């Protein structure tokens, strides 16, 4: 169904003739990781 | 550095449905004349190949 | 444009409209048949007449080509423009395509001739001065 | 970016004047300008006829 | 954002496309002229030969 | 003409029906188009290349 069905099967969905919907559209770098929680004992 | 509307034209075409068969082939236009040739009744055309 | 002309409500009025001037056409061609013999002296009584049945011809094509559909429409106005680009052309496409179709249904004597091709075709916004001059002109008759 | 703020008013005053009348000092002829069209084309016919070619044209015209 | 300054935007609209159209303009009767010439360069080669 | 597409049936029985382009500047004083309409397209005995 998807984007696909769901715009063209239901936007018009089944109506038609006379109708026209509208338009579409230091501190340098270290590989380890600087912690969040600010524990030290937390990892 | 010209912008080219190209002269478009008055161009006059018959689509003829031309019925050829068992053709001979045969070379240049010069000797595929007519009065040169002269086909028997199975071959109705004639192949221009070069 | 796509909404109006496939506006239901008035493309069956347009309809109802054609079938009421028909009947008012076939009674005025139909009442203009016969006179009235009586004693009296009468005039004329028919200038009005024929004035009901010029009414009942021009209030007639004035619906019946405004309703005309769309496709129909586009057709007629892609004859006019093959008939109005043929000007430009060969003597037989002049004419067939302004219709006139009735055909369609010691001696070795030296002479050339060099042509001018005929197929020059100016600009395509000649071509529209060609269709906005057919459309576009005091109406010759009525 | 040189006047004074008092300077810069009485100028812009004076500049909106001064485009209008470039409005009037232009004119708007348009027109003859705007219907004119690349419509140019050759015709002709030349022909390279001996005398007797010419009799024989003669024979089928009048 | 001054009515002059959004006029004198207006004005830069209206010419700049006139612009556009004009060079079209020259475009077309420039080909048209080589197109023509054109033609008399074949009717030389052709006449002459 | 319905007179030619009957001769034309009855001439190719067991040939192709190839489709060529025919310019009506290519054709000659004989070929004029006025004429074409009323008899087809007529072959002399040099013969015309398709």
């Amino acid at each position: 169904i998807s984007y696909e069905e769901t715009k063209a099967l239901a936007r018009f969905k089944g109506r038609g003739r006379e109708y026209i919907p509208p338009k579409l559209t230091e501190e340098t770098l270290t590989l380890v990781h600087h912690t969040a929680s600010r524990n030290p004992l937390s990892p | 550095s010209q912008l080219l509307t190209g002269e478009r034209r008055i161009f006059e075409y018959l689509l003829c449905q031309v019925g050829v068969g068992r053709s001979v082939v045969v070379e240049d236009e010069k000797e595929a004349c007519g009065s040169r040739f002269s086909l028997l009744w199975e071959y109705d055309s004639a192949y221009l190949e070069k | 444009v796509e909404m109006v002309a496939r506006d239901r409500r008035r493309g069956k009025s347009r309809q109802s409209a054609i079938k009421n001037f028909t009947t008012l056409f076939r009674r005025v061609l139909s009442g203009e048949k016969y006179l009235l013999v009586t004693q009296a002296q009468y005039q004329d009584s028919r200038d009005q007449g024929t004035r009901r049945l010029l009414a009942a011809v021009k209030h007639t094509l004035t619906v019946k080509m405004c309703d005309l559909s769309l496709p129909i429409q586009r057709a007629v106005a892609y004859r006019l423009y093959v008939l109005c680009v043929s000007q430009s052309g060969s003597s037989f496409l002049r004419k067939l395509a302004a219709m006139d179709r009735d055909g369609v249904m010691d001696s070795e004597i030296l002479s050339t001739a060099v042509k001018a091709d005929p197929s020059s075709l100016p600009s395509r916004e000649h071509g529209n001065l060609m269709m906005t001059l057919l459309v576009f002109s005091p109406p010759t008759s009525d | 970016t040189v006047l004074p703020p008092a300077d810069f008013l009485h100028a812009w005053l004076r500049h909106c004047r001064l485009r209008d009348e470039l409005d009037a000092l232009a004119g708007d002829p348009s027109m003859l300008s705007r219907n004119v069209f690349p419509d140019m084309r050759l015709q002709g016919r030349v022909d390279i006829l001996t005398d007797s070619a010419l009799r024989r044209r003669d024979y089928v015209a009048v | 954002s001054s009515p002059s300054e959004e006029a004198l935007l207006e004005r830069r609209r209206r010419i700049d496309r006139e612009l556009v159209e004009k060079h079209r303009q020259l475009g077309q009767l420039h080909s048209n002229f080589l197109s023509v010439q054109k033609r008399i360069d074949e009717a030389s080669k052709n006449l002459v030969g | 003409t319905p007179h030619l597409v009957s001769a034309f049936e009855r001439r190719t029985q067991g040939r192709l029906l190839t489709y060529s382009f025919v310019d009506t500047a290519s054709l000659d004083e004989d070929n004029s188009l006025q004429d074409i309409a009323r008899r087809g397209l007529k072959i002399p005995m040099t013969g015309m290349r398709f």
